[PDB]
């Protein structure tokens, strides 16, 4: 009747901001130019995660960002290892070749348009597909560790105070 | 290794489960291997520790026994009583859909186990149709309890399955009970319509449907549960009429749910509406034709200092 | 964005239409009782293939049907191997298990209905299911080879039998060799009993039909034509398995000739000018070419 | 198209005999005072023009010359096709010539890979097939058609295949190189074409269908994979072994297992018009955004095909909706392809408001967007596949069965 796909768990690191770690207020802001932030806000103000979020959290996320220069021909990500990074579509053509049952197939080429990689921030999931860079460019390397930590800390502080 | 194996019983992300024969008595039992490979590769020791601490002092009819537990230099095997019968999802897919009494009994058992877990401050967490065992005497049993928590408190855990989530879990918001109630509103759908609830070729559609609470009235559905399904999906929980802290003075006073003699159901006496057909020791007609994978025993000590609580 | 799917080539068994020699009527013979035959017919009527088949083919398949007795714990059909058989659960219940990424998940069973491996007869493909015994029972069906052979034989008989019965008519000069097949395919079939009027009197006769089987006596009401006053059987043109009628109805445009009458079980065709006017258009301009004959 | 002699029914000498009858018939049929629906005005104007030109040979001489030239061209094409059919060809190939590089894609029939010539040196495509799978299925009739299709090529669309080579247990066939990619991949990546792109695709489809019908060669096979985009900005078809032209009917069901009309599912005959139906559903993928059949079991697909019902979201065009609504009955008897010339109702439809096949006949119109050509060996557009060398023993396996090649 149907193939009936599996239903594996989606557990992850139980981040309990209460008595974990030792540091505090580890924001690590990375400011940049104003034009880049203004251009990125147009796309950041439309994601399901940012559609309902406090302006302070959005500003903090926009301020905290790391850039990485990727040249033509570089297999930085491959379907196999675990996935912990959120890549934003800044500029340049990037092909998404997924290994469908061990066979490469282009899913959807991204050229300074669209949004992807947010699924990696939902739970512990391996690499979505191979991101082949057709030409040089500068991508945004946002790790998973940073996103949950302040995004939950602000809510906890607001619930404790407010 | 004081147990003679027979044949595998199941393999998946949760782990491996095989069938063994007690050498000291001669009885078919289930043996679940923890492996620990995925645990170390995915970090899942907290859930196991919580489940162990819960089972240390928890016992109810809707729970599996913990008889002999074995830990090796690099592996762990948990023994449990086997319940020949198989899961109900197989029969549901073979036939198609059950009747109203079946759904009523399912809801009764669900509220009963919910009240039992709340009596000692517990949360079921994961809930899927692949965690039910029906014996010949009608005694239903539940398996897979690693996804639990000692005290509700106020954490921000993220797990389960994409097919059973709510906006409160996507952005952790405590969900002390919504995750165990909102998602439940769709469970009945799986046992009502002639097709799975979520049918999409992309997780984005599933997420959009989960966020946008709206049940699609099937072409053939009873008008009794229609009003209940039209309101089961909600954001908050205080606005819900039938959602008292007791959980008994709300479902019993419902429209269709009225003659649910819980006094005779909680005491394990009323027979189930569908008893599986037995044949011999360790039946296999109800189970699938899954084969056995490559088994491997321990060689040396590698991660024996993990569960250092015994 | 989407789960996606494979684009594997599909296959079907070939045949040689030039090979007309075959069995006399059927190889396997096993006439069952009346109740079993009625149950099998009722179960097969639910299939889409049996929606257009005639009683003749149904009776042929019933007479050529093969029964197989399966005991408990028996195993013959298995997944992976090339499917070359087909059966139908006449009674009992047998759960079928299909592979699902190394897991033989169940699909269901049947009870005096269904058809295990019904698609295997439509095209050659490996076994995509697994049957298992449960209790003594009997399964009725036929292998793919004999079924395909009988189907192709019936198709060839229905395609070749119809045409030779029109080529004798000298009127047939405009139709080409390619249009003959289309005309034969467009031709339908209808049955008329005794007393059932084929068409009411006074209708606009602007078509053409040929009798397939059964004598047809055309009569009219004795009034305008000089003849006996008492109405009766008019000697217009008795049509039989070979004659024709309705050709003289596009250029003559004469008054109402007469009305046909189906005496008993009469099988006729079902031609129509709408289908012919799609390519060659109205036959009025096509028949004008052979003016030397009519003049 | 509309011959002046056939408009009113006249021989070589148009006299004042049937002209009056044709005029009266035309007047009784079309009447502006009583009829006002669209399409009738153009027909009446054309009929009046033909009637007024029939009375003056000065205006019909050009039409007569055009018809004579078309008839001569058709006769020459038929003679060339007959000569090619009656002309065999073999013993013009060798293995020690082209060296393989990597694999491009394998399926349930053959494997396309990349090869390079040892003499000059140029990247090309090569399809390899193994007789092990053909002997079990016995499909020599479909393979024999390629021996003649190799020579039956006298048009730009018809890919001029190269000389094949049969081995002891393997067959190789070299073809042209496609630096671009397939249309199925582009459709899956985008999922919704614009108006110009859709119009160009429809025009190319009509052109290739007319080209295939001119030779009376049944296409038979049809799938999204049979449509490659060359670097020159055009469309090409692959896999021609399924093609065959027989006087009688046929029964070899193989090609469109999913997109199968309800007339063939019952194991019955069919015509070339079905090629449109099997392709019509494809247009849905280029309009809605999702596949046509939203199920997985063949039973559901068959039920949806037999059940005459097609959704119409708020994304289809105006003429496409009417074209899809006109074709909905089970027994497609009023097909638009089963006509005299088969290029009138489709071209005169409202969908093709502006067309020009003469511009494409000579190949001189740049495509809307040509795939990026990053020099030779630009296999980035095509889908990747795992490497698989030829691991077969050198041993004869029924040679007489594969004599003609």
């Amino acid at each position: 009747i149907n193939r009936f796909t599996r239903r594996a768990s989606v557990c992850a690191e139980a981040y309990n901001p209460d008595e974990e770690e030792d540091d505090a207020e580890s924001r690590i802001i990375h400011p940049k130019t104003d034009d880049q932030r203004n251009r990125l806000q147009e796309a950041c103000k439309d994601i399901l995660l940012f559609k309902n979020l406090d302006p302070e959290q959005m500003s903090q996320v926009l301020d905290a960002m790391f850039e990485k220069l990727v040249k033509e021909g570089e297999h930085v990500i491959d379907q196999g290892d675990d996935g912990d990074n959120f890549y934003v579509i800044d500029r340049g053509t990037f092909d998404i070749y997924v290994k469908c049952d061990g066979v490469g197939r282009c899913v959807g080429n991204y050229d300074n348009r669209g949004s992807f990689g947010e699924l990696a921030l939902m739970y512990n999931t391996p690499r979505a597909a191979t991101i082949t860079a057709t030409s040089p460019g500068a991508l945004w390397g946002l790790d998973r560790v940073t996103f949950r930590r302040i995004i939950v800390k602000n809510n906890a502080k607001k619930r404790k105070m407010y | 290794d004081q147990f003679e194996r027979i044949k595998t019983l199941g393999t998946g992300s949760f782990g491996r489960v095989m069938l063994v024969k007690h050498k000291e008595t001669g009885n078919h039992y289930a043996m679940k291997i923890l492996d620990k490979q995925k645990v170390v590769k995915l970090k899942q020791i907290e859930h196991t520790l919580n489940e162990k601490r819960i089972l240390q002092a928890v016992n109810f009819p809707f729970l599996v026994k913990l008889e002999f537990s074995f830990k090796d230099n690099s592996n762990l095997y948990m023994v449990m009583e086997y319940v020949p019968g198989g899961e109900m999802f197989s029969h549901l897919r073979r036939i198609g859909r059950f009747s109203e009494p079946h759904a009523r009994f399912y809801a009764a058992q669900i509220v009963l186990t919910f009240e039992y877990l709340h009596s000692l401050d517990l949360i079921y967490r994961d809930l899927k149709p692949e965690n039910l065992l029906i014996d010949q005497q009608g005694y239903i049993q539940v398996t897979d309890f690693g996804f639990a928590k000692r005290v509700k408190g106020r954490t921000w855990t993220l797990c389960g399955t994409p097919e059973y989530l709510a906006p409160e879990i996507i952005l952790s918001k405590g969900y002390n009970k919504g995750v165990d109630w909102w998602a439940l509103g769709v469970l009945i759908y799986e046992m009502a319509a002639g097709y799975p609830p979520f049918f999409a070729d992309q997780p984005i559609q599933i997420y959009e449907k989960i966020v946008s609470g709206k049940v699609r009235f099937p072409s053939h559905f009873s008008s009794d549960l229609k009003d209940l399904l039209r309101n089961l999906l909600q954001v908050d929980l205080t606005k819900r009429f039938g959602n008292l802290k007791n959980g008994v003075n709300d479902i019993k006073n419902h429209k269709w749910f009225a003659t649910t003699d819980w006094i005779a159901i909680y005491q394990r006496k009323v027979e189930a509406p569908f008893i599986p057909k037995f044949k011999g020791p360790g039946d296999t007609s109800n189970f699938d034709d899954y084969e056995e994978e490559e088994i491997r025993v321990s060689i040396n000590e590698k991660c024996g200092k993990e569960f250092s609580e015994f």
